[PDB]
């Protein structure tokens, strides 16, 4: 019923390993660019 | 001048002891800042390469 | 066949009970089961059409 | 600068690069692009399945088998397409829920065609599930098409005219394949009009307050967040493809279609179970069908039911609770829809069915009027 | 005037703190949904209220991005929430209703 | 013209000539005792006797 | 299949290519079925 | 296809029954012969 | 569409920003991150949890009844 | 909501009433003609046939 | 005025109604819209054929037969689709000849993608003619696909990779049907980019001289001329469909 059984699990292992690498690296690229905004500071100086 | 991107700009090389500020400064209408920065950086890159 | 409350026909899809003559009694079904235009020619014989 | 003046790259620029976007849109705003990705995946996996599938009852079941066994890497293409469709409906339901919680429906044009985008996807996945021609495919196709027989006077004519016969048979499977092929391109066209009306105003944001005072360019900030989100979308898909392909699929669909007997209990795919429950909650033919249509067409009249002086529910606790009672209520109707019409699931299915329409039409509109008076305006 | 209309305020102060826009340093009128009437009222605000409204909203969208709030010391107190917009907004509506009554003569 | 056009196109979706040509059914009646429901095949849909 | 019913007292042995996937429980069901035969409980009398 | 072009329905029916064609399976799984009906294609003279 | 430079009017607001190569992309990820997640869940749990607990109770009761409603009684 | 009930709006209603009832005749007759609705088309004298 | 401000009707307005057009463009400028009509006809007749056609060698020939004999009015749908394809190529060749004689190719972007629109239509009609699976379909498909075997080094690999075998067989007929289905929608997308670049400049005219001094609105002047032209396009098609369907087809 499922001749692809073994091959799909071998691929599944490779998919998990690549995701364990790519997810934190892509997460790191997101945080890298966004850090400009996440640490920005604002000040309001109206005339008096 | 052709596209009227600014009223004025000037490059500068401000020197201090073991440091300095190298770049440019300009004055323009509110809808021309992006175009001025594009052309400015494009010339820096073009002279680098 | 031969299921449901009325000992006739039952439909498990949504719960429509029929009797031995195919008449709807309970259920969301609005009409009795359809009968075709048939006739009996001889004893051990029948035509449907 | 050529990015801003080339007539072709101009439209790309104003949509993905220099488009002003709010600075505070959360992960719930990621599902718009994931719908686009899901669509692209269903085009490509769909297209490469259509090069090996045949559209006639004798070998329609066997051609899908032929893909999963004989063609190189067709089994993975096929489960991507099957599970891609389910991921499509996850994203659809998050997309809508985002719009309701944060009040994005006030974009009438964008919202009202969004409803149209929901119906056409359902019509697509419906005509996709028929194609493998298993048992669930056949009788699920039978229950649905007979909904039109409930229309008075012209009912039976529309059904037999759709069928091309007196029941779902060879003629239906062929046209349904033709419809399933062409509809996802119509969807892409309407999704482009979805964006066109959207860009007229820009995005809402978690607060419901105008973000004109604080916008950031879409690139690089939301290009990268949409990538990260897509990488989590691939993760969700591949976990289903490579570790649980038949979790959402029903076993009965692995037996060729038999037009002579049904299974003792039929259940739609998960993404239609809430609506199937509403249908069965009424012991009337035409009543059940109308309650099914209004179950989805209720979205079209949400904007007319907005009573709050605030747009988002972020600052409306009493609406938050009624919103989550709707998710639980919808999660209840999904459970009933997957269960047989028997005691006590029947009466539960009716109470959850009223609670659905009661929340949208009564409790949530008046709940917004209360909290307006609690805030003295 | 009495003790019954005083716990009425207590539940409105309660709903206020639960609604939680004061946690972002915001005022009730900062959260009104902008329609044509509201956009007109904002247009009519003097420069000081307009600029204050702009910064409070900007400060809140900044916080919302980070999923943060201000310290409790800096929350908007229910007692000090100036309904600065409803006078302008109520006059906008009043003018519109007048046009609508003339439109059916 | 637009009517005949649209008419001929919608009629294309209606059942073809080979769908309306499905013959009728004969049934040997001595096959079935009393109290039983046997199902037959007629026009693709079951035929309960 | 008509010849099959006649050769198997009216019952149809299904094709087995997909049997594990077309029944809930897969090999757990099939393993339990094959090895699970037993005498009928009191009061159940199956036709020949 | 002959009906209403060059023969009546009754004529074309009588014409179809003048030849014998294969049908089945019956309930025993056997193929057998019966007279043609209007829905039958013209008999092929050779199987291949 | 809408463009930068035609959105709205802002006055007297200063923004300080640092380059992304000068700062850390994960600063105090667990030091400040977890306490913020606790505050966020604490602030919303009472609005989200009850309806889904209500669903859980109906779900177990309904199955518990159905799972045994087809049991037999001596009568 | 009730902006549109007063002296002037009932005058506009009565001005466009003769027109809308004619577009209902276009649609109704157009629906009969397109679908070949026989229940109506029997009493009209000339089209009776085929 | 809502015709000019609704974001959807704005794009229609600037393309079919208030679009400035030259006052002197002749009948040779009618073939742009007739290509669009031809495309629409090939979509609709094509779609209604795909509801009764089957894509495998055993019954691919027979399913087309099934259309011309058994389905209501399918024979007329099928000859419309077959002759519609030939009308498509008449209009294509007039369209190009107009562009060469009157110099319209100086619109580089419009012209250079027009070339792309020519190739994709040829690729479509090629993969359409294979589907009925007659003799000409099969061997015409054999001669064409073997053109790639002439590429040095990688020739045979591309052919057998296109074929899905060692010759045109069941695997090709299935994918060619899939390609023939999807390409006419890609065409419509590129035809929209055809117009987008065109409207950047407006139309040329018989003289080759700028017509800015004397423009007329597209509506009502060229809406009606495009109708009249289309009515002559239907005439050409229906004469082929209803009086000579097998004149261009090979026995
Ligand atoms: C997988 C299924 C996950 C369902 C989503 C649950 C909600 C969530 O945390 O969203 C994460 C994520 C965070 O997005 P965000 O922009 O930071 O905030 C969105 C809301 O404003 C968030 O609303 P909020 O501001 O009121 O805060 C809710 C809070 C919710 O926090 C929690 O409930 C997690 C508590 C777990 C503690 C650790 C125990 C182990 O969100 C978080 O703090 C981030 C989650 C941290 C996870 C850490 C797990 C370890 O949101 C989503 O992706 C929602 C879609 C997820 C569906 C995936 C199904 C496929
Ligand atoms: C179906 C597919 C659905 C797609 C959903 C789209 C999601 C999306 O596009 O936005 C991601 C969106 C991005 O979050 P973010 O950029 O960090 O900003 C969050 C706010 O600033 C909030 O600021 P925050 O300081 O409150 O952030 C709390 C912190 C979470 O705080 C924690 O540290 C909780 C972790 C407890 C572990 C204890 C070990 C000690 O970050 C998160 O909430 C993300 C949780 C992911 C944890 C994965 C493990 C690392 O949220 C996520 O879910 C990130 C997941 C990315 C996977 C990373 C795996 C490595
Ligand atoms: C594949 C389909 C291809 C589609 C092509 C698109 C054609 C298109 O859209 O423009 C039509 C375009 C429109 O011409 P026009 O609007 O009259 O303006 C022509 C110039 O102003 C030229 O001014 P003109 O004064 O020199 O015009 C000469 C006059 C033709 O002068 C004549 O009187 C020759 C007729 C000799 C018959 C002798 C009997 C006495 O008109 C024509 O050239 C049209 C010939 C059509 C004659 C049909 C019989 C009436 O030319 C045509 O071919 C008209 C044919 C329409 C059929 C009418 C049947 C009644
Ligand atoms: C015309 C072209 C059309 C293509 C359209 C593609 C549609 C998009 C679907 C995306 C599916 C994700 C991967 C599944 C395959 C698999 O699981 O990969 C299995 C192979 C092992 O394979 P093996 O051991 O058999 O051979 C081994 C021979 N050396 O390694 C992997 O684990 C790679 C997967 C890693 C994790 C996925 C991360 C996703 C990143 C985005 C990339 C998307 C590119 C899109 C390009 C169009
Ligand atoms: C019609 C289809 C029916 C099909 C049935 C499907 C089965 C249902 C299964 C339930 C899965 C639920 C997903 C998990 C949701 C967790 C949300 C949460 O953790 O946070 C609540 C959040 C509050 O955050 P605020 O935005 O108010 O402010 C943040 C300040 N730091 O508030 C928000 O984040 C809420 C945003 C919207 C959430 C989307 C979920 C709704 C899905 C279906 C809606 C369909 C309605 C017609
Ligand atoms: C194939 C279907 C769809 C696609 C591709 C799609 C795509 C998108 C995208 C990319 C966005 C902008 C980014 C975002 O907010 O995530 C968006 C926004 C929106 N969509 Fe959809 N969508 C689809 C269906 C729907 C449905 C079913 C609805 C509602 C019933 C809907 C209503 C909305 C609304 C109201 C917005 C504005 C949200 C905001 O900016 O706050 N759309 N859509
Ligand atoms: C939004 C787009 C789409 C969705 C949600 C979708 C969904 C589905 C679903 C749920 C199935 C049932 C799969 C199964 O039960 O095995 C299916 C089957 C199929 N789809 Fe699609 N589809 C989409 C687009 C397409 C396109 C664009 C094509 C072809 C050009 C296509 C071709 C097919 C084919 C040939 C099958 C039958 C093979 C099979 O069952 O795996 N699909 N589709
Ligand atoms: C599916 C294919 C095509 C469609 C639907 C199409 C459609 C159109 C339309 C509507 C116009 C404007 C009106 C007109 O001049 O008739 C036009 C203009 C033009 N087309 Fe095409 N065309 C196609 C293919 C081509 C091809 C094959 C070429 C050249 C090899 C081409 C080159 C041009 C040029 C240069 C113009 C400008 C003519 C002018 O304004 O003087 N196009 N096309
Ligand atoms: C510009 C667009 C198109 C062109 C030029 C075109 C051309 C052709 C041609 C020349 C044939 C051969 C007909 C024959 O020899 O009998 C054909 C067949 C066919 N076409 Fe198309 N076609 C187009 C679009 C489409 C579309 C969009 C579909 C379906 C959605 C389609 C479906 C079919 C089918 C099913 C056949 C086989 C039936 C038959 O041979 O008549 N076509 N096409
Ligand atoms: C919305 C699509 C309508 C499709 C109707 C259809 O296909 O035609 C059937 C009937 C024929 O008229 P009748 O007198 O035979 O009557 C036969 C009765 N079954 O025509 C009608 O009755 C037209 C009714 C239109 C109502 C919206
Ligand atoms: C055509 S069989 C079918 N198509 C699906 C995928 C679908 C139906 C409706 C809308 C979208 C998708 C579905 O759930 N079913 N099953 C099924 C089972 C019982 C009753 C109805 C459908
Ligand atoms: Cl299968
Ligand atoms: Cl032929």
């Amino acid at each position: 019923a499922e001749p692809e059984h073994d091959h799909r699990k071998r691929m599944g292992l490779k998919m998990l390993l690549m995701m364990g690498l790519l997810l934190p690296l892509v997460y790191a690229m997101k945080r890298h660019k966004w850090s400009v905004l996440k640490s920005r500071k604002l000040a309001y100086r109206p005339p008096k | 001048a052709t596209n009227k991107l600014c009223q004025s700009f000037q490059t500068f090389n401000i020197c201090y002891a073991d440091t300095g500020l190298l770049g440019a400064h300009f004055v323009c209408d509110h809808m021309s800042i992006d175009d001025m920065m594009f052309v400015l950086q494009g010339q820096w890159m073009r002279l680098c390469t | 066949a031969n299921a449901g409350d009325f000992g006739g026909y039952y439909c498990p899809c949504h719960g429509s009970h029929y009797d031995a003559s195919g008449r709807i009694r309970k259920g969301p079904a609005p009409l009795n089961l359809e009968v075709p235009s048939y006739e009996f020619t001889s004893d051990d014989m029948v035509i449907v059409g | 600068n050529i990015r801003k003046s080339h007539p072709l790259m101009k439209i790309v620029n104003n949509a993905f690069i220099d488009l002003p976007a709010p600075s505070n849109i959360s992960s719930w705003w990621n599902f718009g692009s994931l719908l686009g990705i899901c669509l692209i995946l269903q085009i490509l996996t769909g297209l490469f399945l259509a090069m090996h599938y045949t559209s006639d009852t004798t070998t329609a079941f066997s051609s899908v088998t032929h893909i999963c066994r004989d063609v190189n890497y067709g089994w993975i293409i096929r489960y991507m397409h099957a599970n891609g469709a389910s991921m499509f409906f996850i994203c659809l339901y998050m997309h809508v829920g985002r719009g309701l919680y944060y009040g994005s429906y006030t974009f009438l044009e964008t919202w009202n065609i969004g409803v149209i985008l929901l119906l056409t996807v359902m019509a697509t996945a419906f005509m996709g599930y028929v194609l493998p021609w298993g048992q669930m495919s056949f009788w699920g196709a039978t229950v649905i098409t007979n909904l039109l027989s409930a229309i008075p006077y012209i009912g039976t004519n529309l059904v037999e005219w759709i069928w091309g016969g007196f029941s779902v048979d060879k003629a239906t499977l062929t046209r349904f394949f033709a419809f399933h092929f062409i509809l996802p391109f119509i969807i892409m066209a309407i999704a482009m009009v979805h964006l066109l009306f959207l860009h007229e105003t820009g995005s809402n944001n978690p607060t419901g307050i105008s973000s004109d005072v604080d916008k950031i360019p879409f690139h690089p900030y939301y290009t990268i967040k949409d990538i990260l989100g897509a990488l989590l979308l691939i993760l969700a898909l591949m976990l289903l493809v490579l570790f649980a392909p038949d979790l959402l699929g029903d076993p009965d669909n692995y037996t060729p279609a038999n037009p002579l007997n049904t299974p003792p209990h039929i259940k739609p795919e998960w993404y239609f179970l809430f609506a199937y429950a509403i249908l069965r909650s009424i012991p009337n033919k035409l009543g059940g069908v109308l309650a099914l249509a209004f179950s989805i067409l209720i979205l079209a009249l949400i904007p007319l039911l907005h009573t709050s002086k605030q747009r988002s529910m972020m600052f409306r606790p009493l609406s938050q609770c009624l919103f989550w009672a709707l998710v639980a209520d919808l999660l209840t109707l999904t459970w009933i829809g997957g269960q047989p019409v028997e005691h006590p699931y029947i009466t539960i299915g009716q109470l959850a069915s009223v609670l659905y329409f009661l929340l949208i039409l009564v409790l949530m509109p008046t709940a917004g009027t209360i909290e307006n008076k609690l805030l003295k305006w | 005037v009495s003790a019954s209309s005083r716990w009425l305020e207590g539940i409105r102060k309660w709903y206020y703190n639960a609604a939680g826009f004061n946690k972002l340093g915001l005022m009730r009128d900062d959260t009104i949904h902008e329609n044509d009437d509201v956009k007109e009222a904002i247009r009519r605000l003097p420069e000081n209220l307009y600029n204050d409204r702009v910064f409070r909203i900007k400060r809140a969208l900044d916080l919302s991005m980070r999923q943060q709030i201000l310290p409790k010391e800096q929350w908007t107190k229910y007692e000090e929430d100036k309904s600065y917009l409803e006078p302008y907004l109520k006059e906008v509506i009043r003018e519109r209703k007048e046009r609508e009554e003339w439109a059916k003569k | 013209a637009a009517k005949n056009v649209v008419s001929q196109f919608v009629s294309s979706m209606s059942a073809s000539a080979d769908v309306l040509a499905m013959s009728k059914i004969e049934i040997k009646l001595s096959d079935i005792p009393e109290g039983k429901n046997m199902a037959f095949k007629w026009r693709g849909k079951p035929l309960f006797v | 299949p008509e010849a099959a019913r006649a050769a198997n007292n009216g019952a149809l042995p299904p094709d087995l290519s997909y049997i594990v996937r077309a029944r809930h429980g897969g090999e757990d069901y099939v393993f339990s079925l094959l090895t699970g035969y037993c005498e009928p409980p009191t009061g159940v009398s199956l036709r020949e | 296809h002959l009906v209403g072009v060059c023969y009546t329905e009754d004529e074309a029916k009588a014409l179809a029954e003048e030849v014998e064609v294969q049908d089945g399976p019956n309930e025993d799984g056997e193929m057998f012969m019966r007279p043609g009906k209007l829905s039958d294609y013209f008999p092929k003279p050779y199987p291949n | 569409g809408r463009q930068f430079g035609h959105l709205t009017r802002v006055r007297h607001v200063i923004t300080y920003s640092l380059s992304p190569f000068e700062q850390r992309a994960f600063p105090h990820y667990f030091s400040k991150g977890i306490p913020n997640v606790l505050r966020r869940t604490r602030a919303c749990i009472l609005r989200v949890a009850p309806p889904f607990v209500a669903f859980y109770l109906v779900y177990t009761w309904g199955t518990q009844e159905f799972e045994k409603s087809k049991r037999k009684n001596p009568a | 909501l009730t902006r549109f009930l007063g002296p002037r709006y009932r005058q506009l209603a009565r001005n466009w009433v003769p027109t809308a009832s004619l577009w209902g005749a276009v649609g109704a007759v157009g629906l009969v003609w397109a679908t070949d609705w026989r229940l109506i088309l029997d009493w009209v004298p000339y089209i009776n046939g085929k």
